[PDB]
């Protein structure tokens, strides 16, 4: 089925294809331009961004993309972390040029139209609500909120007082300086390499450049709570662990999965999972508990997150902390390592099964890294980390200062410094 | 998208309550949240 | 001479006695009012002060002062644009269509 | 002539003076404000205040509402994050009927379920209204980030509490904390006895101390409300003194120091030290005010400060760094005598409507349990020294911090810096 | 109410804890 081909051009774009020889082709458009390259003037521009593919571009009207794709029974999505901003267009193999034109369009001649802009406020509300339907969605926002002081802060979704005021000129500002070809990586599954670059010469020739160069995110400590009275209390506790791409980061990775970082077993017990069993010895409340892990280009962060009563919230959090503790205090065996080796190289092979998973990866490989690195590398990098790089780790996030967010009735949640 | 997407999004409306251990599992999160909008696809977001 | 007769026609009109521009006579269809509905807002509220005017004035059976006349040269077709990419996206709709 | 000052068995205060003034005016003071409240009935002492008009046991609502419009009478609920006042002020011939209204809105409510859930929309009004001004929420944040609960607890409802707090709620919320002891009539135009019959007659149900709130507990925490607004306010604070000490006093002849609202009308507040410090490098329009919030159990001291989102840190850092002189020894003997008249003369002009001598009769009958004439206020202001304005000024400095700012954050600092 | 100056901007920062007052025929304060 071939192999992946990757190149970087002069202007500092990359392209990576892939023919898999799959009767669908992906194509997606990677770019640095999460939320983290706002400021305090601009909050929420890139989150209508996201919202506003498919509004009129210079080669194609809003009708038109619309009814295009879906003519071939296409797809058109935009999903953001803090981070990046990836476009993606899946069809058939047969209609990849319409899709592509179509992206082309979008990312590199958006039009900002004010009265389609100006209707295109109201779901910055509705799919704000949609997320916090879901009370984590807040809660890591707070948690990025009360972490960081100024770039990685930002909420993926827009201010409610910046509904209604994200203007023309915030996004096309915005797009004139993140959607720059030396912070592109356009990247096909199921396309040829010479097609991809061709693709990548009709368009994307905006500077050539680097764009806005954001700030660097820096450790805040703080704490957020949002007492809402939920039956329910979620609780965030974390400390700067390391950016991605690192021994450190690995090692936080193997200490994520020792520590348990999501059920393996549908209604299991989590056996594996130390923390979940420390929780489980003293608390006989439904709850939920798991390692949290979040690396980025320049920081990261580890911790624990809990779901627990609103009673037995304090009892849950305390020891998952003490469960972490003892691991900070060397008592961590072996196989207890192995089987989190086992359990992350496992996760990483079975995270790029699907052609959204292993485009997502290439995507993020090429933006952060800049280069394509096949997943046996990644299982012998998972592999060298040792025993003493897990205990360190949790040593750093023990000693480290350490950023909290809860909601939900909070009259029992315990402060950071308590 | 041709596919209708596992789950469609109905803002104003409670969405499922969480009343056991079991159905608790794995709603804690682990990794930083993604947020997906699409052309003909339900919004998600992921944690 | 073409914009003789041009000029001609528009003083014969007369909109230009009330203080509109051509714009402001156009009859308002689904298209015209889509286009109106684009205008940015300083246009809009000049639009209709011009508009409100004119009608105050129609109703005292009255017309402004030659000086006050909308001159032939400085008519601004400030509604063109916007009405012809409202038709053009209404064009392209039914040529779906068919 | 002075005031009369009776304490019965039950606790309850009375105290009394008639002036013989055409106007008759009755305070029922409470320990009741938001710092009783707990984690499950936040907003249930602003549904109170909001309550004072509903349907008791002896007067209907229409009744109330009436009887009170028939005399040109006025009710009317004052409350603080650890006092609820009852006022109602009439002519010196109507007062009885308005005592008695008195006396079956704080006695014998009723909270009817149709009148509550119709009242669970003015939490939202009021709320909105009072949040007009900036310095409205950000108060409520700073008491959030400054204390870990008790006067953590807003003056207002949670917006997620808004149409849920019960009746039962409001029930077991006067049930428990309007008690005698904890309770003061102060009547003013009004004859001792006569305030004593009434109190007796009525406000000798609930009998005790009530339910006890815990100790309000430092956190040192910060809270930030970016809304992009054209100013920004923020809020600085330590922990200071409990009122009834002479530290508070040191902490306010040093808030009168530092500047503690303006005398003269569009005046550059010369004597103003951190005023001046901030205008000394911003010449941009600003305000900068020295804060001063003394509680039963604690006590916040620190700036509050109004400016530009582009010189906000500017502003703030100047205000903190005037602070500091006066922690390092420099501040004078002409300064702080400045400070001790600003500090008496407002001491004495606040008692002079009726209203304020009322307020601050009520406030000592709660807060002490007995009264206190000027004299010896002013005479406290002139104990203080210079060492202890001096600290008072460096138990600020060296004292954890608590911050609330609100506006366009992107200049504004971090408490940590 | 807009703020666009020093003099009417004075007397604007909080120097006391806020206090909530309602009625029965007078508006709502805070101070």
């Amino acid at each position: 089925p071939q192999d992946l081909e990757f190149t970087r051009l002069p202007n500092g774009l990359v392209i990576a294809s892939l023919e898999n020889y799959a009767p669908a082709s992906r194509i997606g458009l990677f770019i640095k331009a999460g939320s983290r390259y706002e400021d305090s003037n601009n909050l929420g521009t890139s989150h209508l961004l996201r919202l506003a593919s498919s509004l009129t571009t210079k080669g194609a009207s809003s009708f038109k993309i619309t009814r295009g794709i879906e003519a071939v029974g296409g797809k058109l999505s935009v999903t953001s972390t803090r981070e990046s901003m990836a476009y993606t267009v899946e069809c058939l193999r047969d209609d990849i040029e319409i899709l592509m034109e179509f992206l082309l369009n979008v990312t590199a001649a958006p039009e900002f139209r004010r009265w389609e802009v100006a209707a295109l406020q109201s779901q910055l509300r509705i799919d704000k609500a949609v997320a916090f339907q879901n009370p984590q969605a807040q809660v890591l926002e707070n948690l990025h909120a009360a972490a960081y002081r100024n770039a990685l802060a930002n909420s993926l979704y827009c201010p409610d007082y910046r509904i209604g005021k994200v203007t023309p000129d915030q996004l096309h500002y915005y797009v004139q300086n993140h959607f720059t070809s030396a912070r592109m990586a356009l990247i096909g599954l199921g396309v040829s390499h010479p097609v991809l670059k061709q693709v990548a010469e009709r368009f994307l020739n905006m500077r050539g450049g680097l764009g806005l160069s954001g700030a660097k995110a820096k450790y805040r400590g703080g704490e957020i709570r949002d007492q809402n009275g939920d039956s329910l209390v979620h609780a965030a506790l974390v400390a700067e662990s390391a950016a991605t791409g690192s021994a450190e980061a690995n090692a936080f990775s193997v200490l994520q999965h020792v520590l348990g970082a999501g059920p393996h077993v549908k209604r299991g017990s989590n056996a594996t999972s130390s923390l979940y069993q420390a929780v489980a010895k003293g608390v006989h409340q439904p709850f939920d508990v798991s390692a949290f892990n979040a690396s980025y280009s320049d920081s990261g962060l580890f911790g624990i997150y809990t779901i627990s009563q609103a009673a037995s919230a304090g009892d849950v959090i305390k020891s998952a902390y003490d469960q972490v503790k003892t691991i900070a205090q060397g008592n961590l065996s072996n196989t207890d390592v192995q089987a989190a080796k086992n359990k992350l190289k496992a996760g990483y092979l079975m995270s790029v099964e699907s052609s959204e998973g292993f485009l997502d990866e290439v995507g993020s490989q090429a933006l952060v890294a800049g280069s394509y690195v096949q997943p046996s590398t990644v299982l012998q990098q998972i592999d060298s980390v040792a025993d003493a790089d897990v205990i360190n780790a949790a040593k750093k996030f023990v000693s480290g200062r350490k950023s909290m967010a809860a909601s939900g009735n909070l009259g029992h949640t315990p402060f950071v410094d308590e | 998208a041709a596919l209708p997407a596992t789950s469609e999004s109905p803002v104003l409306d409670a969405k499922r309550s969480f009343l056991c251990r079991e159905s608790l599992s794995g709603q804690a999160a682990g990794r930083p949240l993604v947020a997906s909008v699409g052309l003909n696809v339900p919004a998600s977001v992921r944690y | 001479w073409l914009e003789g007769i041009r000029k001609w026609y528009y003083n014969a009109a007369g909109f230009n006695k009330l203080g509109l521009m051509r714009d402001d006579t156009i009859y308002e269809d689904d298209d015209v009012k889509e286009a109106i509905r684009r205008l940015p807002e300083n246009l809009y509220n000049d639009r209709v002060f011009r508009i409100k005017r004119a009608l105050d004035l129609t109703m005292r059976q009255q017309i402004l002062p030659k000086e006050q006349w909308t001159k032939y040269e400085e008519d601004k077709f400030y509604l063109e644009p916007y009405l012809k990419e409202v038709i053009r996206e209404r064009k392209e709709r039914e040529e779906w269509a068919k």
